[PDB]
This record gives C-alpha cells, structure tokens and sequence, in this order.
C-alpha cells in the first residue's frame, strides 16, 4: 500500500517468530526505538498490528 | 428427500471483526426424528481472568 492508505493487519493469537527478524542479513537497518531488540521473545504482547 | 440449512441470519452487521476460530468442517445428522429422545448436551461457560 501507499501513505495515503495504509493497509493494517491483525495479527493474533499465534506464537511469533522475532528470532527470524533478528538475524536475516536482508533488510538495511533495524534501529527501531521501542524496546531493546534483544531478548524479545521474553516479554509477550497481547495484539500486534502490521 | 434431505434437509439443507439456508437462513443464517444470526449476524447482520458484518463490522470490524476481531480474531476469529474455525474447526474442521463436517455434516451433522440433520433430520427430525420422533418418539422419545436419545442424548443430552452440557455447556458450562465461565469467563473468570479473561
Ligand atoms: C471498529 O472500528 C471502530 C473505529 O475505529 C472501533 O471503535 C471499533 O472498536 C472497531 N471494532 C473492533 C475492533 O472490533
């Protein structure tokens, strides 16, 4: 999609997979300023919007 | 010389739906006998912590 209609999905109820974003040496940065990139499958979320 | 299910009227208003659960499909009995009956069902539902 575009930035005037940005489509958005729901994700729920299913057991992610961080440690496949983590290390995958394809996209340019991760730099994401939230939470610590590391140890993310510790901490657990209710919904996660995409 | 069968009986087939055709009003599925209990939903309207298809709005924003959020997370849904299916099973695997199958064919119930679907006809209507007499006499006296055979079976009874239990559901208990509770809603404690979500
Ligand atoms: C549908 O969208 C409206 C408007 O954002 C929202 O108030 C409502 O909670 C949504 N329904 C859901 C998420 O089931």
């Amino acid at each position: 999609a575009s930035v005037y209609a940005w489509n958005r999905k729901r994700i729920s109820n299913c057991v992610a997979d961080y440690s496949v974003l983590y290390n995958s040496a394809s996209f340019s940065t991760f730099k994401c300023y939230g939470v610590s990139p590391t140890k993310l499958n510790d901490l657990c979320f209710t919904n996660v919007y995409a | 010389k069968s009986w087939m299910e055709s009003e599925f009227r209990v939903y309207s208003s298809a709005n924003n739906c959020t997370f849904e659960y299916v099973s695997q499909p199958f064919l119930m009995d679907l006809e209507g006998k007499q006499g006296n009956f055979k079976n009874l069902r239990e559901f208990v539902f509770k809603n404690i912590d979500g």
